[PDB]
């Protein structure tokens, strides 16, 4: 599975390894 | 001169304020997003 004009992109609670982990 | 200058914006971020409920206390810690510490 595969700019600055005031758009943000937020990072997940939950990080890829601790989902991992679930 | 003949040279090649890239031009990156200036840096910017929303600004959160974590804070306990005011009924308890008053301290509170800001978390500028997406900023480098020094920048700021
Ligand atoms: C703040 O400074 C830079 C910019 O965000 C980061 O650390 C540097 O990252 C660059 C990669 O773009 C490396 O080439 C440098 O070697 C890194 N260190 C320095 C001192 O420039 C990082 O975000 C933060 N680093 C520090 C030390 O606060
Ligand atoms: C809101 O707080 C009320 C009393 O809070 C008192 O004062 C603050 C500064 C703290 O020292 C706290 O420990 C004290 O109890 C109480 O009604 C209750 O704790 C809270 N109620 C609600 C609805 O949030």
């Amino acid at each position: 599975v595969t700019k600055f004009n005031g758009l943000t992109v937020l990072p997940p609670l939950l990080t890829d390894e601790m989902i991992a982990q679930y | 001169t003949l040279e090649i200058l890239d031009i990156t914006p200036c840096s910017f971020g929303g600004v959160s304020v974590i804070t306990p409920g005011t009924n308890t206390s008053n301290q509170v810690a800001v978390l500028y997003q997406d900023v480098n510490c020094t920048e700021v």
